């Protein structure tokens, strides 16, 4: 009994652990990818565009 | 937030592309150049596009008063020699993409074509004239050369008194400046084309298509 509150305590706080670095990782992954998106290629210089107005 | 210096758009399946610097009558700065040189690459690996088309915004008033080489003058002044090399670089590169394009580019000369002007038309097999065209190489009055292959396709598609480059050698070196019909009869246009016509003929040419199993090119 003494090893499964030990362990069940472990788990849980091993648990927010893994959350917040898959989260923040989540969250950078994103950022990188949206940059890559907003990237200007070369292709779009064939499509039209209206910008000033 | 300012307008774009050249416009591009779709017309059917030819692309329009516009010259839109009307105060400086559509000269030719490196930033002009670079889209345009750039935009054509594009076109070319396109299999929707057909033809192009180089206009103006401003005509009948004019379609290219020359390269900007007031702003290179500048650049010699301040030692910019860097700057003022990439705007060779572009201009004539964008030249020479012209020159060896695959596909039909049709230009409009309606109005003051001199300079830099010349180069986008004297290249493209289909360059026409109208009533407003005034085709001049003034370099000799400003110190410089005759530029943007000038000297390779005058003495080769000039009609009379071109045997041994004779009126190519005039028109660089005299300046003159040729109007309308004249232009096409010395072979400066391959075609001439009333200005109020240029409507008519920019729709047809968007809807013209290559025909069965043949390519543009």
């Amino acid at each position: 009994l003494i090893e499964a509150f030990r362990k069940e305590e472990a788990r849980l706080l091993h648990k927010h652990e893994y959350l917040q670095k898959r989260t923040k990782e989540l969250e950078k992954a994103k950022e990188l990818e949206l940059e890559k998106l907003n990237k200007e290629k070369s292709s779009d210089l064939t499509i039209m565009t209206l910008d000033k107005m | 937030t300012d307008a774009p210096p050249v416009l591009f758009t779709v017309q059917d399946t030819a692309r329009v592309i516009t010259l839109n610097r009307p105060k400086k009558l559509n000269a030719l700065n490196a930033e002009m150049s670079e889209s345009m040189f750039k935009t054509l690459n594009e076109y070319a690996k396109s299999d929707t596009t057909n033809l192009v088309i180089l206009k103006s915004s401003n005509r009948p008033r004019s379609f290219c008063a020359g390269g900007d080489v007031a702003t290179v003058a500048i650049f010699n002044f301040n030692k910019e020699f860097a700057k003022s090399i990439k705007f060779f670089t572009d201009e004539y590169s964008l030249n020479f993409q012209i020159a060896t394009y695959l596909k039909p580019i049709v230009t409009f000369m309606d109005g003051i074509t001199m300079g830099g002007g010349v180069g986008l038309s004297i290249h493209t097999p289909f360059r026409i004239a109208t009533e407003n065209t005034k085709w001049a190489m003034p370099e000799m009055d400003i110190g410089f050369f005759p530029d943007v292959g000038s000297t390779f396709a005058l003495p080769r598609i000039v009609t009379l008194a071109n045997s041994n480059s004779q009126m190519a050698l005039y028109l660089c070196l005299t300046g003159e400046v040729v109007t309308g019909a004249d232009a096409y009869m010395l072979g400066l246009a391959s075609h001439y084309v009333s200005s109020e016509n240029l409507d008519a003929l920019q729709k047809r040419l968007g809807e013209i298509s290559p025909p069965f199993n043949n390519d543009p090119q």
